[PDB]
RNA sequence: CUGGGGCGGUCGCCUCCUAAAAGGUAACGGAGGCGCUCAAAGGUUCCCUCAGAAUGGUUGGAAAUCAUUCAUAGAGUGUAAAGGCAUAAGGGAGCUUGACUGCGAGACCUACAAGUCGAGCAGGGUCGAAAGACGGACUUAGUGAUCCGGUGGUUCCGCAUG
RNA sequence: UGGGCUACACACGUGCUACAAUGGACAAUACAAAGGGCAGCGAAACCGCGAGGUCAAGCAAAUCCCAUAAAGUUGUUCUCAGUUCGGAUUGUAGUCUGCAACUCGACUACAUGAAGCUGGAAUCGCUAGUAAUCGUAGAUCAGCAUGCUACGGUGAAUACGUUC
């Protein structure tokens, strides 16, 4: 809770094409352009990833 | 904090009709993620760990604790003092924003098969995964990060013996 | 980007990463930029215009980020022409005797 | 697993520390503290006898309201206060139990001080 | 000094053992240390508890670090050893200077000189909400008389007086 | 058939390209000689940024083709920096030859741009169309030379003298 040391996080809204399992964060301070209401209505600067579009394991 | 109702899902309608608890307070609950680093013997890395401590930061963000050495052991050069380590402990809605997050980027960036482990408990419910840091900043690309690295992610439940743990982790995740 | 000023366009961006006497064809076809344009060019409005075909190019430093990868997927699949990094070794199959100096 | 420790049995640790070099003698007799997670207890005993002197508690029937934790130990304080008015009301040792002096523990302190007791 | 003397060695303090369940007790008996160090390693108020063992975990030396469970102290305690100690005397943090002045009833030790411990009393502080705690370091070594000389104070003397 | 003769922390020979503004980059515009071409040389057209692909035009050749030599000259440029000096080395084109280019070829295409500012002691070549430079041919050869062998273009300086 500590002021001063900490880095910037916020709900960043994973904006993947594939179901957008949006429940990330980390230092993503970029373009706040479009924010699902169901998401964290903050940045969806996480464009594209490989996360849950094809598991190796659940395939 | 919104796929925390994952856990809160799971603790009544697998855990209850997996081993049939007598009560909803004894299912096994996660407390803490350590993310601890390790060592990355600085005789010339203190400058390193000055990069170590800010990537850590970009992992989670929590600044950690560089915890220093301990004994005077030689064939290895360090005092007590001599900061030879870093660690976060996640306990509140920080570990499940790094929990659900992580879970879902580990397995593809490893570009593994299975991924992890069957078992990598220690007969008492703590799991210890390892990372050789193929997974992390997946934010800002690799830009103005300098030296490869390995973490450790260990993950510390009130689990019991071996199989209450690994129902916990049948939750997203990959065994 | 990171262009220095004070000299003809047709060599001020080859100064990044990505550009070697394109900018004398490939830039010059997008913009209707001219030849003798020093420091003194009120290249403002003319900065969007080339930002629109920079914009399709890999140049500007991130080229060297796939740069940097095919050659950590090269050695990781651990070919002939990937050992030939890891080991000073010149790669394209050359004489690795005296006059090979360059790869150490 | 990990095991979650009590906060009774640490607090008793520190509480045996802090009570080696604290006594009351009749004169100068010991009020100590026992809050738990609703209720401050406060209470004074002399310790030579091992005879306590007043009692005071948050869930009594004088003082039992749900005003904030901190005015319940307020109301503790004056309480046990006025009751060692009727016998002893010369110094006496604060007692903090093993808990720090702050919060509720200080306001049981606060107000036993601006309500006749000399500590 | 000396199991003649010489040669060698030793000479002052500290710690054990010899020491015979108080103290004390010799040998050219058996073991070792000291001729300091610290402005925090002192004061005080707060918190805190170790080594080791398994176990399993990007560094993986066996053994750095992380987590769990056992851990009575096996750790640590400026420095030899012996007594101590988790009241922590060990480990952190915050404020600070009591690493004060004048004393001291009483006691230990002892041939003398010396040496040691002190409640308490003022004075004036520091820390703490307070009670209180503070006249140096967990304790026990880290030194050397008198005479002479230097230096700074000093309501003292200073030769007939100043 | 598959490797190897192509390996390398290195050490000497022999050459190539350079470390530039008596140059570099782009436009124009000249002038040769020698030799080859038995399905080989393959024009002029096209289609490709280019390496090059598709057919016929000619011919077993003083005529047809390789083949527009290049340096030069003319003009515009950069301004004296490891800069428009050069281009080594690495990923992108898959061009062509060939059962097949990974060991282990040949170019060009956009990238990347490293050593290198004329070299110490020493040492070598050379007396006129010669040193120096510039490009073109052929033999080998399916493909492949910075080598070799022949070819022309431009072309200095210097020899008082025999004592070392
Ligand atoms: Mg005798
Ligand atoms: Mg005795
Ligand atoms: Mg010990
Ligand atoms: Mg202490």
């Amino acid at each position: 809770m500590k002021q001063g040391i900490h880095p910037e996080y916020h709900q960043v809204i994973f904006l993947d094409t594939t179901t957008n399992f949006k429940f990330l964060s980390g230092s993503t301070k970029t373009s706040s352009e479009m924010m699902e209401w169901e998401d964290g209505k903050e940045y969806p600067v996480i464009r594209l990833d490989i996360s849950s579009d094809s598991h190796p394991f659940y395939t | 904090n919104r796929l925390k109702e994952k856990f809160n899902t799971e603790v009544t309608e697998n855990l209850m009709k997996k081993f049939n608890y007598s009560s909803v307070m004894e299912v096994p609950k996660i407390d803490k993620i350590v993310v601890n680093m390790g060592v990355g013997d600085a005789v010339q890395n203190s400058k390193v760990l000055d990069n170590a401590v800010e990537e850590l930061e970009l992992i989670t963000g929590q600044k950690p604790l560089v915890t220093k050495a301990k004994k005077s052991i030689a064939t290895f050069r360090l005092r007590e003092g001599m900061p030879i380590g870093a660690k976060v402990t996640l306990r509140g809605e920080r570990m499940y924003e790094f929990l659900d997050k992580l879970i879902s980027v580990s397995l593809p960036r490893v570009r593994d098969f299975q991924g992890v482990s069957k078992k990598a408990f220690d007969g008492r419910g703590n799991y210890t995964l390892g990372v050789k840091e193929q997974l992390i900043f997946p934010e800002i690309d690799y830009d103005k990060v300098s030296k490869v690295r390995g973490m450790d992610i260990v993950i510390v439940t009130t689990a019991n013996t071996d199989e209450e743990a690994r129902e916990l982790l049948a939750n997203f995740g990959m065994p | 980007v990171d262009i220095p000023r004070e000299k003809r366009v047709v060599i001020s961006l080859t100064y990044i990463y990505g550009i070697g006497t394109s900018t004398a064809q490939k830039i010059l076809e997008e913009a209707n930029v001219s030849a003798d344009t020093r420091v003194k060019d009120l290249t403002d409005d003319e900065l969007g215009r080339i930002r629109e075909v920079v914009d399709g190019y890999k140049v500007e430093g991130d080229l060297r980020r796939e740069t940097n990868l095919n050659i950590k997927r090269l050695m990781e699949i651990s070919s002939y022409r990937g050992i030939r990094h890891r080991r000073g070794l010149p790669v394209r199959g050359q004489k690795t005797k005296n006059n090979a100096r360059t790869r150490k | 697993m990990i095991s979650k420790i009590d906060k009774n049995k640490v607090r008793l640790k520190r509480h045996a520390r802090v009570r080696t070099n604290l006594s009351g003698t009749a004169e100068k007799p010991r009020l100590n503290v026992y809050r738990s997670n609703k209720h401050i207890y406060a209470q004074i005993i002399d310790d030579n006898k091992g005879v306590t002197l007043a009692q005071a508690s948050s869930k009594d029937s004088d003082i039992a309201t749900t005003a904030t934790k901190v005015e319940l130990a307020t109301k503790v304080g004056e309480a046990i206060a006025k009751k060692a008015a009727d016998k002893g009301i010369k110094e006496i040792v604060f007692d903090r139990g093993g808990y720090l002096y702050h919060g509720r523990v200080k306001a049981l302190a606060e107000a036993a001080r601006e309500s006749g007791l000399e500590f």
